[PDB]
RNA sequence: AGGUUAAAACUCAAAUGAAUUGACGGGGGCCCGCACAAGCGGUGGAGCAUGUGGUUUAAUUCGAUGCAACGCGAAGAACCUUACCUGGUCUUGACAUCCACGGAAGUUUUCAGAGAUGAGAAUGUGCCUUCGGGAACCGUGAGACAGGUGCUGCAUGGCUGUCGUCAGCUCGUGUUGUGAAAUGUUGGGUUAAGUCCCGCAACGAGCGCAACCCUUAUCCUUUGUUGCCAGCGGUCCGGCCGGGAACUCAAAGGAGACUGCCAGUGAUAAACUGGAGGAAGGUGGGGAUGACGUCAAGUCAUCAUGGCCCUUACGACCAGGGCUACACACGUGCUACAAUGGCGCAUACAAAGAGAAGCGACCUCGCGAGAGCAAGCGGACCUCAUAAAGUGCGUCGUAGUCCGGAUUGGAGUCUGCAACUCGACUCCAUGAAGUCGGAAUCGCUAGUAAUCGUGGAUCAGAAUGCCACGGUGAAUACGUUCCCGGGCCUU
C-alpha cells in the first residue's frame, strides 16, 4: 500500500520434512482452508517423485523449483499512446512464490486421475525442463529479453 | 447525518431507566403497555403540573410511580386529594395496588424536557421563536448550566418552507459519554403545521 | 395432502346441498364457493357451479373428478398469452 | 384523445339528428335530402370541430337514408362520451357559494344529468325557491336562488326558447337599509332537468342570468 | 392502522377465548386413533361450523401503540418502531445499545 | 483587396471593470483509500430461489429507482394478514364520547344463508343498593360526530440513507479591507486525526478528532453450584460416589500499555525508528459513537400533523379470488459442472442461542417424514441437539459418470377451520440444463478471504433471505508510473 508498512507472517516448516518451503507450496495447494488434503498430496507427490528421482524429496523439489524459478520479469507501464513492457529482476523470496503457484498451475492442468500424481508428473517434467511451469518460465525470460531495451 | 440519542447512549453509564422493574418475556410486554397507558394518563391530567418524567416501578405485585414536577402542590392537590385520585385511576390502569410518589424539581430552566414543553407552549400562543429559543438559553445558563442547546424545526414564523434554528451556548459534549447531557423534545401543534423543539442541557461530566 | 387419519374434507353446506339434490333427483346446478372440497362419489352426475372469483363455472362431476377438490376445475386466472 | 363538446352542443347535435333524419322520413325529392344532409354533416362537425374515425363512422350512419331511431342512439350514445360532464363543487364549497343560506341542502344529480346539464338547478319546496349553480363564460360557478311560483302555466321558457310548463322566477336585488328592493324575472321551466336537456344553446341561459 | 383492522382483532382474540374449549375437544376426537370413524366425522363437520375467528391462527400480532402488522416483536410486544423510541427513553428496563 | 468618413429603424434592461467567497480544470504541489499494483475467490453462461421492470389480468394492493431502488418497507401473502378485485351486505356505523328508552351481562341450542346476517327457542337475571338507586354490560332511537393504509414527504414533526468516522466546520473579541470578506484555521515539522509542537495580528472559545463506554487478549482477589476434578478413598469405570477448592469455567471487584523505559535521529521540539521487558506496543483486535451542512434525497402505508377530498361512502362487514399471473429484461443469491470429488462404513474436535397454548428425552412403531406413550426443564440441572468439514478404510476411474438434481408421475406425513389456485417435508420412481461461462463486472490485507457446519428473530405452518456463532484456514502488498475518489495548499 502507500503507507508501506507490511510485515512478514511467519509459517511454521512442513511437520514430515521441516521445511518452510515445502509449507509455503502446500499453502499454494490448498483450497478452501484444507490444508490436510493439501498436505497428503505434496507428500505423495514428493514420494513418487523421489523414487523415480533417487534422490531426496527435498532436493528433488529444489531442483525442479530451480528450473521453474524466473530471474526476471515484465511490469507493463502506459507511455503515451502505448504502454511498455519494462524487464525487472524478481526479489529471491517472489521468485520462489511464482515458481511454485507456476507448478500448482500446471499439475492443476494435466490430465492425470489424480492431484498427486498430476504434481509428481509435472514436478518430474519441471527436473527436466519438458513441464508447462517451466514454458511459462522461457516465455516470461523471452518476453524481457524483447523488452531489455525498455 | 443522524444522531444517536443522547439518552438512549447514555444509559447503564451516567443515565437511570426511567422504568426499573424485572420481569419475564411472558410479563414483560403487558407491563410495558401498562407503564405506557399510566404515562400517557397522568401526562394528560398533570400537563399543566409541569411533569418532567414518571418513573414506573413494579415492587412485588404492586406498582410505585414517582412524578417528578417543578410544581409539586398542584400535583398533590389539597391535603393529598389529587395524588389520591390520581393513584385510584393508576391502580385501574394498572390491575394491580398503586402507590404515587410527587418528587419536586428544582431548577425547572435545567430540565430539558420543561424547557422543551415551555417553548412550545410559547410557540402555539404564537410568541416569536427566536425569543422564546434565546430566553431558553439565557435561562439555563443563569442557573448554571455548563452549557445548553435549543433547537427548532418546522414552518417557523408560518413560513410555507420549514426550516431548522438552533441556539448553543457553553459546552454541549455528545460525543463525551461519561457527559451528564439532559435531552428531550417537545411537538408545538399550530396551525401551519407541528413544529418540533430539541433541547440539550449539559450539567457537567460524571 | 391432507392426513388420510383426518379423512376427506368437505363444506357441510356443500354435504347437505349434495344430499338434498341426490335425493331430489335432477336439479339446476349447485352454486358454491367451496373450492376447497374434496369431489365425493355422491357428486358425480351432478354440476357443481364453482366460484372462480369472479362468476361460478358449472363442473359436471364425473368418477374420475372424484378425489380432487372443487377449485381445480376452475380456473382463477385467465391467460390469452402473451402479445396474443 | 376523444372530442370534447359542451352539453348544449350534444342537445344540438340530438335535434339536428332528429331534424335530419325527419327530411328523410318526410321529403321525398332526393335533391332537397342532400342539401340538408350536407349542412346538417357540416354542423355536426363543426361542433366536434375535429371528428374521429369513431364520429366519422356514426356520420356514415347518419348520412344514409336508411338510418334508423335504434341506430340514431347508438350514435347519440357515442356523442354522449364526448360531452363533459358539469362539476359538481364541494359541498363546503357550495355553501360558501350561497353564504346567505345557512346549511343549504343538495339533491343528488345523475350523472348523465350532469353530462348534459349545462347548468344545475334545483327547488326547495320550503324555500319555494330554485337554486341555480352554473358555471359563467369566466368559468367562476356562480350560485343564485329565486322565488319560484307554485301555479305552473304552459309556456314558452326563457332559458330554453322552448314551449313547456312554465313556473315565474323572480331574483331579488339586496334589500338598502329603507327596505326597499327590486325583482326581476322571467317565466321559466320548473324542472331544471327538462329545461337543460331541452336548451341547446349555453348564451340563452346566460342572458337569462343578466335578466334577473 | 386503521380502526377497523384494529377492531377485528380484538374480535379474533374474544372469539378464540370463547370456543378455546370446544375447539380442543373437537381436535382431539379428530386425532384419537381408538375414537370411531363416525365420531371423527361428525366432529369434522363441527370445527367447520364453529366460528373461523375462533381459530387462533386468524390472530396476527400487531404493535400495541400503533396496531402495524410487520416488524412485531413478542418481547415487548411492540413494532421495531416503537421498540426503539421506548428504548432511548428508557421506558423499557434493562435495554440498552450492545457492543461487542 | 479594401481603407477612411459614418448613420437609422429595430431590440434589450442591461452590457461592463476590478475585486471576493465557492465550485470546477484533459492546471501545479503534497498526502491518502482494496484506488492501482500484487494476489485469492467470485458475478455475467446452466437450473433453481428471490426482488424489480415489462407484459398480462377482474384484480395482479401500495411504496422504494444512479452510487445512496431491485432477498428494499415485508423479523416470514393458503384463510387471517390485505391495503386490491368480484359478488353479497350496512349506514351515528367495525371503532369513541354524549343523550333518551328498554333490557343484568351473559349461557346453551334450532333453521336458513357461502358467510355477513336474519328469524327462533331455552337458560340465567346478577352487582351496588340513602329498598332514590346507581354502574356492569347488552340492546334501540336520534343527532353532534365517528371512520379513510384517501391526496400533497414540494406544507410538516419524527425517524432514516448519503457524501463520510471524511477531518473538517465555526463563533467572540481584536486587527486588516470603502466593501463582499480576510485573519485566526496560513507557515516549518509531525499525526490516523484543524493530532501535536514551533512560529505567527492574532488572542481565545465551541462543534468535530482523541479519550470516557461495550467486547476480546494476560494476571490477581472473592465466591464454588446446576459448573470443575489436581491430590485422596472407593467404585457399577461414568466426577460415578465420599470428598477437594487445586484447575477449567462462571461473574463481580481489581492490576496491566504510558512512547513508560533504552538507543539513534529530529529545530536543546513535536515526533519518528529500533530495542528490552511483557499476554498484549505505540489506535494491541472488533464494536458503539457520525461535526456544520448536501441531495425540496426516503417515509402523509408505523405514527403524528397543516391543508384538501370522501362521508348511505374513498367508511364498515363477509365469502371466493388476487398480491404466487408469464413471449421477456435486469439485480441479489442457492446448487452445480466433480476425483483437492461422489458414495458406503467406522470414528474425533465447537461456539452461540432458545423454551411453558413451549422445548420434549427415553421406550415402542413406521423405509422415512412422523405417530403413540411419556421423563425432565421456566433451565451452568432438562430439552432442542447430530456439529460438519476432518480422519481411517473400501469403492467408483474421468463418464454427462456411482458427476449434477431440475422436472414430472405415484404414494404419504404434519400444521392448520381449510393446504385447488398456493405450504413444508418424506418415500419410490423419473434423471433437465450444466463439462467452468462474451463484452463486462464484484468482494477481500488475517483468524481476513475461501470453505464447513450450528443457532436465533419473524412464526400455526411456511428460508437458498436476514441476524448471529464457532471449525478449518490461505495468497499477496515491489511499490505509487498509471486509473478512480478524497483531504490540504496554490493557480
Ligand atoms: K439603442
Ligand atoms: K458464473
Ligand atoms: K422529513
Ligand atoms: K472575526
Ligand atoms: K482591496
Ligand atoms: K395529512
Ligand atoms: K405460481
Ligand atoms: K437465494
Ligand atoms: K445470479
Ligand atoms: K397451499
Ligand atoms: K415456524
Ligand atoms: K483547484
Ligand atoms: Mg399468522
Ligand atoms: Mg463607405
Ligand atoms: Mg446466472
Ligand atoms: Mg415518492
Ligand atoms: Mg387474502
Ligand atoms: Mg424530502
Ligand atoms: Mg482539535
Ligand atoms: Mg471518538
Ligand atoms: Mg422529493
Ligand atoms: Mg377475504
Ligand atoms: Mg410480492
Ligand atoms: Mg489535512
Amino acid at each position: 500500500p502507500r503507507r508501506r508498512v507490511i510485515g512478514q507472517r511467519k509459517i511454521l516448516p512442513d511437520p514430515k520434512f521441516g521445511s518452510e518451503l515445502l509449507a509455503k507450496f502446500v499453502n499454494i495447494l490448498m483450497v478452501d482452508g484444507k490444508k490436510s488434503t493439501a498436505e497428503s498430496i505434496v507428500y505423495s507427490a514428493l514420494e513418487t517423485l523421489a523414487q523415480r528421482s533417487g534422490k531426496s524429496e527435498l532436493e528433488a523439489f529444489e531442483v525442479a523449483l530451480e528450473n521453474v524459478r524466473p530471474t526476471v520479469e515484465v511490469k507493463s507501464r502506459r507511455v503515451g499512446g502505448s504502454t511498455y513492457q519494462v524487464p525487472v529482476e524478481v526479489r529471491p523470496v517472489r521468485r520462489n512464490a511464482l515458481a511454485m503457484r507456476w507448478i500448482v498451475e500446471a499439475a492443476r492442468k494435466r490430465g492425470d486421475k489424480s492431484m498427486a500424481l498430476r504434481l509428481a508428473n509435472e514436478l518430474s517434467d519441471a527436473a527436466e525442463n519438458k513441464g508447462t511451469a517451466v514454458k511459462k518460465r522461457e516465455d516470461v525470460h523471452r518476453m524481457a529479453e524483447a523488452n531489455k531495451a525498455f | 447525518g443522524q444522531k444517536v440519542h443522547p439518552n438512549g447512549i447514555r444509559l447503564g453509564i451516567v443515565k437511570p431507566w426511567n422504568s426499573t422493574w424485572f420481569a419475564n418475556t411472558k410479563e414483560f410486554a403487558d407491563n410495558l403497555d401498562s407503564d405506557f397507558k399510566v404515562r400517557q394518563y397522568l401526562t394528560k391530567e398533570l400537563a399543566k403540573a409541569s411533569v418532567s418524567r414518571i418513573v414506573i416501578e413494579r415492587p412485588a405485585k404492586s406498582i410505585r410511580v414517582t412524578i417528578h414536577t417543578a410544581r409539586p402542590g398542584i400535583v398533590i392537590g389539597k391535603k393529598g386529594e389529587d395524588v389520591e385520585k390520581l393513584r385510584k385511576v393508576v391502580a385501574d390502569i394498572a390491575g394491580v395496588p398503586a402507590q404515587i410518589n410527587i418528587a419536586e424539581v428544582r431548577k425547572p430552566e435545567l430540565d430539558a424536557k420543561l424547557v422543551a414543553d415551555s417553548i412550545t407552549s410559547q410557540l402555539e400562543r404564537r410568541v416569536m421563536f427566536r425569543r422564546a429559543m434565546k430566553r431558553a438559553v439565557q435561562n439555563a445558563m443563569r442557573l448554571g448550566a455548563k452549557g445548553i442547546k435549543v433547537e427548532v424545526s418546522g414552518r417557523l414564523g408560518g413560513a410555507e418552507i420549514a426550516r431548522t434554528e438552533w441556539y448553543r451556548e457553553g459546552r454541549v459534549p455528545l460525543h463525551t459519554l461519561r457527559a451528564d447531557i439532559d435531552y428531550n423534545t417537545s411537538e408545538a401543534h399550530t396551525t401551519y403545521g407541528v413544529i418540533g423543539v430539541k433541547v440539550w442541557i449539559f450539567k457537567g461530566e460524571i | 395432502p391432507r392426513s388420510l387419519k383426518k379423512g376427506p374434507f368437505i363444506d357441510l353446506h356443500l354435504l347437505k346441498k349434495v344430499e338434498k339434490a341426490v335425493e331430489s333427483g335432477d336439479k339446476k346446478p349447485l352454486r358454491t364457493w367451496s373450492r376447497r372440497s374434496t369431489i365425493f362419489p355422491n357428486m358425480i352426475g351432478l354440476t357443481i357451479a364453482v366460484h372462480n372469483g369472479r362468476q361460478h363455472v358449472p363442473v359436471f362431476v364425473t368418477d374420475e373428478m372424484v378425489g380432487h377438490k372443487l377449485g381445480e376445475f376452475a380456473p382463477t386466472r385467465t391467460y390469452r398469452g402473451h402479445a396474443a | 384523445m376523444k372530442t370534447m363538446i359542451y352539453p348544449h352542443q350534444y342537445n344540438y347535435i340530438r335535434s339536428v339528428i332528429l331534424r335530419l333524419k325527419n327530411v328523410y322520413k318526410t321529403v321525398n325529392d332526393k335533391e332537397t335530402v342532400k342539401v340538408i344532409q350536407s349542412e346538417t354533416y357540416n354542423d355536426i362537425n363543426e361542433i366536434f370541430g375535429h371528428i374521429d374515425d369513431d364520429i366519422e363512422e356514426s356520420l356514415k350512419v347518419l348520412m344514409n337514408i336508411r338510418l334508423s331511431n335504434k341506430e340514431i342512439e347508438a350514435i347519440l350514445n357515442k356523442f354522449l362520451e364526448y360531452v363533459v360532464p358539469f362539476e359538481l363543487p364541494s359541498p363546503q364549497k357550495l355553501q360558501k357559494v350561497f353564504k346567505k343560506v345557512k346549511k343549504i341542502k343538495i339533491p343528488q344529480f345523475e350523472e348523465y344529468d350532469l353530462k348534459v346539464s349545462s347548468f344545475v338547478g334545483w327547488n326547495e319546496l320550503a324555500s319555494n325557491r330554485k337554486y341555480i349553480i352554473y358555471y359563467d363564460e369566466k368559468k367562476q360557478l356562480k350560485g343564485l336562488y329565486g322565488e319560484i311560483s307554485n301555479q305552473v302555466v304552459k309556456g314558452f321558457c326563457t332559458i330554453c326558447n322552448k314551449e313547456s310548463n312554465v313556473s315565474l322566477f323572480m331574483k331579488k336585488s339586496k334589500t338598502n337599509s329603507d327596505g326597499q328592493y327590486v325583482k326581476k324575472g322571467d317565466y321559466i321551466c320548473r324542472d331544471s332537468i327538462h329545461c337543460n336537456k331541452q336548451l341547446t344553446d349555453i348564451n340563452q341561459f346566460y342572458n337569462f342570468i343578466d335578466k334577473l | 392502522a386503521k380502526q377497523s383492522m384494529k377492531a377485528r382483532e380484538v374480535k379474533r382474540v374474544a372469539l378464540a377465548d370463547k370456543y378455546f374449549a370446544k375447539r380442543a375437544e373437537l381436535k382431539a376426537i379428530i386425532s384419537d386413533v381408538n375414537a370411531s370413524d363416525e365420531d371423527r366425522w361428525n366432529a369434522v363437520l363441527k370445527l367447520q361450523t364453529l366460528p373461523r375467528d375462533s381459530s387462533p391462527s386468524r390472530q396476527r400480532n400487531r404493535c400495541r401503540q400503533t396496531g402495524r402488522p410487520h416488524g412485531f416483536l413478542r418481547k415487548f410486544g411492540l413494532s421495531r418502531i416503537k421498540v426503539r423510541e421506548a428504548a432511548m427513553r428508557g421506558e423499557i428496563p434493562g435495554l440498552k445499545k450492545a457492543s461487542w
